[PDB]
RNA sequence: GACUCUUAGCGGUGGAUCACUCGGCUCGUGCGUCGAUGAAGAACGCAGCUAGCUGCGAGAAUUAGUGUGAAUUGCAGGACAGAUCAUCGACACUUCGAACGCACCUUGCGGCCCCGGGCCCGGGGCCACGCCUGUCUGAGGGUCGCU
RNA sequence: ACGAGUAGGAGGGCCGCCGCGGUGGGCGCGGAAGCCCCGGGCGAGGGCCCGGGUGGAGCCGCCGCGGGUGCAGAUCUUGGUGGUAGUAGCAAAUAUUCAAACGAGAACUUUGAAGGCCGAAGUGGAGAAGGGUUCCAUGUGAACAGCAGUUGAACAUGGGUCAGUCGGUCCUAAGAGAUGGGCGAGCGCCGUUCGGAAGGGCGGCCGAUCGAAAGGGA
RNA sequence: UGGGUAUAGGGGCGAAAGACUAAUCGAACCAUCUAGUAGCUGGUUCCCUCCGAAGUUUCCCUCAGGAUAGCUGGCGCUCGU
RNA sequence: UCUUGAAACACGGACCAAGGAGUCUAACGCGCGCGCGAGUCGGAGGGACGCGAAACCCUGUGGCGCAAUGAAGGUGAGGGCCGGGGCGCCCCGGCUGAGGUGGGAUCCCGCCGCGCCGGCGGGCGCACCACCGGCCCGUCUCGCCCGCCCCGUCGGGGAGGUGGAGCGUGAGCGCGCGCGAUAGGACCCGAAAGAUGGUGAAC
RNA sequence: UCAGACCUCAGAUCAGACGCGGCGACCCGCUGAAUUUAAGCAUAUUACUAAGCGGAGGAAAAGAAACUAACCAGGAUUCCCCCAGUAACGGCGAGUGAAGAGGGAAGAGCCCAGCGCCGAAUCCCCGCCCGCGGGCGCGGGACGUGUGGCGUACGGGAGACCGGACCCCCCCGGCGCGCGGGGGCCCAAGUCCUUCUGAUCGAGGCCCAGCCCGCGGACGGUGUUAGGCCGGUGGCGGCCCCCGGCGCGGCGGGACCCGGUCUCCUCGGAGUCGGGUUGUUUGGGAAUGCAGCCCAAAGCGGGUGGUAAACUCCAUCUAAGGCUAAAUACCGGCACGAGACCGAUAGCGGACAAGUACCGUAAGGGAAAGUUGAAAAGAACUUUGAAGAGAGAGUUCAAGAGGGCGUGAAACCGUUAAGAGGUAAACGGGUGGGGUCCGUGCGGUCCGCCCGGAGGAUUCAACCCGGCGGGUCCGCCGGCCGGACCGGGCCACUCGGCGGGACGC
């Protein structure tokens, strides 16, 4: 489900730099033509110099996809569902169900057919499952990292 | 959630859409809540803000009970002024503080043809 | 370069192939806007079917697949002859017509004027005006059961009939099916150096 | 104890680090529209106070129309009572540029028509090349006819 | 029982960094990240926790997941700063001195006086090319003018270039360059007479046009 | 000697020095092909545990390099014990 | 850091900060993990229907395996026991479904010493390995039988050597991880050059 | 020809149109390299690539078979999958490399010339007249050196016969009558209580349902971290003004007879095919395509049939004329949505007056540079100095935020504090001294269980009692549930290269 991301192929490669050579007390980097201009002289291609090129620029053809099998896809269902019936492993997973009628929480088809959020709530309440968004809230907080910005 | 695909949720075209937004689209953005004496007598829940018109801030060091007329709405700073709500500079000379319009609550209505019409709209939906 | 036991490779990478490269990140994206395409299509052509006309059925050409059929492009005009449809009427009522086909063997004609002869007793063919209906026109009282078709017109299936099991003769057991291909080779084989010898 | 060395506090130099982001990059989608009716680009000019940016064309920091409905704002002002903004179907849109009277390192040099003023001055409209159809004026015993 | 190790291989990391799915009813203006510490510690180590100070809004543990994930070197790149060092230096073309004025302030400005230099193939007076407001007046003394400056070709605010007869404009010089024609896949190129080339008043011209602020030119 | 013109890069121009052709000339300058190639130099970023070398064989327009055998490590597995 | 040898009168490094070098795609090999298994995989497309460009479902065309071998025409992989018969050296019937020798984890049995524990006595022997048969394709030598509607320059089989990446009661396929050798800028930086197009006689 | 016509060729600032340049990501036609690989290098490769030139469009191009195939036959083009790193090519070295078939996306087919029928039956222009089209001209032309109708290889035409059409259909305009966009104005609910803060968007609370709304708990702004303050979000939401379609009706103007049999008649593209040769191209190899020159066709012909050639058989198509949507491409532009991406030495060169400053004669080269505060509240006033620059005062939560101002590291430097100092300084190991801190001497420096004794306080304990609860994962029960389980009935059942079998309800 993941977009693909990739630097640009022209990313500290637009510059005519030619390396001085040796000989001039430099380090052999192609440099930036001469001029009245402080950019003249600095490195422009390397992944070392500032504003070059970064090294392997990420290309969009990166294999993103991965491709599963069928029958390991239903078999992971199986096993989730599985996993969904004991006791243990939905505590142990953070949900509160201390009070829930039975696990496996079946309910009639009549809340199928619900048309307001307020009947959803007091479905929650009346199951005993309301701590458990109770507990969704409690744990609305801000991400921390670039995220933000993202 | 948002689901048409025409509105955006992305926090810099909502920041870019906000602060380089047209003089008529901040007179929107620049609006503020109606008393519970207004909010009951024309049905409508907020107004833009205008010029002539008495606040009572509400939120800030400002805040009270002190029903104030605008004096200026400065939509290029996003805030207003209020006729009490003022500071004394160095020299003497008193200068207006701003406080935006969602900070204060509109107890007196500048109400002309126009005010009505949008008063009349906002109610009917 | 080389190594310990391995495989010659031949990596045809000495181009400049990654200024030519076709990813499929819109691949999704065509999905649905094909799968739009079609439903605008649907409404276009509101009664008519959404495939389009019917394909006659056909036999691939190679000993790879002279086996089974499939579906071709139009039926040939020896078809529409033997069917009664004329070649230009055909393509109003939504038949394929294809004047390129022929008809070498009665089995593969006669399989398409059935085809055919079906397809046209399906037909539900409303008027040209609706206040004044025709002799072609279809009744009113079946112009209400016309809803339009969804996949293909007549799905080309292959019901593999079953042989019928039968007691082994004497014949069939005393056939030599190995002698009568080694056989069959050499008489094919010789067939032009014995031609001669006859002169 | 001057100097020197180490450590720490504080103060400098310097700008890292962190936080911030109206930017970039990538992917996807829908459109996919220039020009002799003067394009792209360029020049110059335009604001009360205005250099750059930006927006405009001598109607020049915009006019009209329409929507919106009290601002713009650095400051002054009364223009301003339909303010302001957006939109944009009206109008306008200097010079150079395919650039088109001839030329251009020149605001050079002309011609035609019409109008106004006193041949001169001013204004307006025109004068590139290639080519299509038609018109008009022609050309050559080129092929005929009539003399 | 055993324990060296370069090149190299492999495994472990509750070492560290960025981002994601989960998860901790996590943490935070009663103070997060970062930074500093002759503060207390922990681990063999990578590192980590706590305290204080500073800071002012985000941040972290655990299970997995994705990397542009760890620097002392590359005469690395960019930026900053040292010793050198208050050192080299402020030394080509003879030379200044006195008094006064303005001014907070004078070896350097201004006026006066004296002493000198350029000595008419000038250190004089005017142009061309080039520069483009450097010209002029007033004001500033901040940066610049490698000392200073009350001064300036600096800065700030105003002003200043007036033509029939000076030049451009006109003419062709070497040239350059259209038209016809030719070539060329093509943008175009070759070519300067070579084609029904006279737009005038009976016409000859033979080559449009451009090309001189030192040529020609009322 | 000024100005106006002419000749442009494998070309120009040269009373000839491989001189000169914008501080660049035994082949200018600019951008691109181009992140040209390099058996050749330089560098190559956290900790710990365990094992641990080779400069020798054969072949190679090879002899500053590869291929191959050896030495190395990892992964085991078949048994015994 | 290169080196047989560096504290070297060998090279780089004045100082600090940030940046800075094994990557990604294709394909191959082995090891490992996962799924299904003589199968295996939808990787095109189709259909259900904020995150959803996901997920779900269908489709096996096709790929890779299941058969190899020869240049090709082509051809193409069953062993053993029992009885009868032929006695040369390979016919028939029946019961079965991969043989024989040596080794072989494990399992089974007997006996003994204590329904457990140690002695030596056998057996069914996995996988694998050594060896010997057997079969398929190529090829060679020696050959005497056989088949037919298309009786011929016809087509079949035997015996004994030998070539093959074979058979001998399948093991592959899909996916992921890691490493290794590659081709791609290919760990990063570096040439002297070469090419295409263009700009300069203000020196 | 009342003597001029025609042909050919000119002139015009003639009447009315068209062409030019830009962009060029994708697309079409040409042109064309070398780095590089082959560990050298020359063919090869790089590459039928870059650069160079021309021409378009929203797509282009291609496209209705002189095809594939050898079959039981396929049937325009384009694209995807597969064929396949295969056939083939190649100093057969390095390397290169398709197609038929098969599965999909999309599907749409057509028009001439020639041939012969029709009184040129055809068309443009001007003027006038009607509602960019129409009539009118005894208007001017084009055209027989060939316009229009019919007609194109799938055959076609004509005449008969037969069956069906015939104000209908079809086309173009706009009217009645209901569905894709464009632009506007709106459309649910806390600023409730307590408390912290410079500022709440913090923290706690808000009768039984946990304050309210929720088809709205996306996002942003607001002086902190907001579903309920505001803009918005949600909604087969409302309203208003436009635009473009489609369906159903009628109105106006234009088209307009189709099929089936027989007979009769008719039927095609030339300096082109092809052969030779040359160069180039291709996997195409005694030549895949293309082109130059020479040769130069035929009409039971011609082309193809992946090895040159002759004879023969067979299959297939009908070249040398044209048009044609969709699926497809898109690094440019315009407008949007998004991100396991970058976070000011990073990401585009460019988050800023960035292709800007600046440099070069020119072609071109090409930066650096984001952050006061919540709000300028930007420091009045006093005083020293000529002034910068200071001292008070003042603003602010904070000046330890004072105009390149958030945080403010390191190198380096000033200064203070401490210690030390003639084998450059630093470094390991060991200890000593000093210093700064940390934890300790608070009525010192001991706890826990049990027991003995003392002292006072008990919702006072064992046992018994009635009901309750749990355990026996203790024996009898009874349900329920699953099947490689058994025997009988019944199903829209399903199921298989067999009404029965199997499966399950
Ligand atoms: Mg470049
Ligand atoms: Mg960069
Ligand atoms: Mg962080
Ligand atoms: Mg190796
Ligand atoms: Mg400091
Ligand atoms: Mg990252
Ligand atoms: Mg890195
Ligand atoms: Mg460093
Ligand atoms: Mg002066
Ligand atoms: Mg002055
Ligand atoms: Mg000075
Ligand atoms: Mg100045
Ligand atoms: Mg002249
Ligand atoms: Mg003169
Ligand atoms: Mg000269
Ligand atoms: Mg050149
Ligand atoms: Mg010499
Ligand atoms: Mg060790
Ligand atoms: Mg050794
Ligand atoms: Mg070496
Ligand atoms: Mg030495
Ligand atoms: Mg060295
Ligand atoms: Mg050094
Ligand atoms: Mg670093
Ligand atoms: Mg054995
Ligand atoms: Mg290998
Ligand atoms: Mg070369
Ligand atoms: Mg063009
Ligand atoms: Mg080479
Ligand atoms: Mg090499
Ligand atoms: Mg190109
Ligand atoms: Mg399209
Ligand atoms: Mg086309
Ligand atoms: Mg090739
Ligand atoms: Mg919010
Ligand atoms: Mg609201
Ligand atoms: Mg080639
Ligand atoms: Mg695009
Ligand atoms: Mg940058």
């Amino acid at each position: 489900n993941r977009q693909p991301y990739a630097v640009s192929k022209l990313a500290g490669h637009q510059t005519s730099a030619e390396s001085w050579g040796t000989g001039r007390a430099v380090a052999r980097i192609p440099r930036v033509r001469g001029g009245g201009t402080h950019r003249s002289g600095q490195g422009a291609f390397g992944n070392m110099c500032r504003g070059g090129r970064m090294f392997a620029p990420t290309k969009t053809w990166r294999r993103w996809h991965r491709r599963v099998n069928t029958t390991q896809k239903r078999y992971a269902v199986c096993s989730a569902l599985a996993a969904s019936a004991l006791p243990a492993l939905i505590m142990s997973k953070g949900h509160r169900i201390e009070e829930i009628p039975e696990v496996p929480l079946v309910v009639e088809d009549k809340v199928e057919s619900y048309k307001k959020t307020k009947e959803a709530v007091l479905l929650l309440k009346k199951l005993k499952a309301w701590n458990d968004i109770k507990k969704v809230y409690a744990s609305q907080r801000m991400r921390a990292g670039k995220g933000k910005m993202r | 959630m948002k689901f048409s695909p025409f509105v955006t949720s992305d926090r810099s075209k909502n920041r870019k859409r906000h602060f380089n937004a047209p003089s008529h689209v901040r007179r929107k953005i620049m609006s503020s809540p109606l008393s519970k004496e207004l909010r009951q007598k024309y049905s409508v829940r907020s107004m833009p803000i205008r010029k002539d018109d008495e606040v009572q801030v509400v939120r800030g060091h400002y805040k009270g009970q002190q029903i104030g007329k605008v004096v200026q709405v400065y939509r290029k700073k996003y805030v207003i002024y209020i006729e009490r709500v003022q500071r004394e500079k160095a020299n003497g000379t008193t200068v207006h503080v701003g406080i935006h319009p969602s900070k204060v609550v509109i107890t007196r209505l500048k109400l002309d043809k126009d005010r009505k019409k949008i008063l009349e709209r906002k109610a009917k939906s | 370069a080389p190594s310990r036991n391995g495989m010659i490779l031949k990596p045809h990478f000495h181009k400049d192939w990654q200024r030519r490269v076709t990813t499929w990140f819109n691949q999704p994206a065509r999905k649905i806007r094909r799968r739009k395409a079609r439903q605008v299509k649907a409404r276009l052509v509101a009664p008519r079917p959404v495939s389009g006309p019917v394909r006659p059925v056909v036999r691939c050409p190679t000993n790879r697949y002279h086996t089974k059929v499939r579906a071709g492009r139009g039926f040939s005009l020896e078809e529409l002859k033997a069917a009664g449809i004329n070649k230009k009427v055909a393509r109003t009522i939504g038949i394929s017509v294809d004047p390129r086909r022929r008809n070498k063997s009665t089995e593969g004609l006669q399989t398409n004027v059935q085809r055919l002869k079906e397809y046209r007793s399906k037909l539900i063919v409303f008027p040209r005006k609706p206040s004044a209906p025709k002799k072609g026109d279809s009744t009113a009282e079946e112009l209400k059961l016309a809803t339009q078709l969804k996949g293909p017109i007549m799905p080309i299936r292959s019901v593999y009939k079953k042989e019928k099991a039968r007691v082994i003769t004497e014949e069939e057991k005393n056939f030599k099916a190995f002698a009568s291909l080694r056989m069959a080779r050499a008489n094919a084989r010789l067939f032009g150096i014995r031609a001669k010898k006859a002169k």
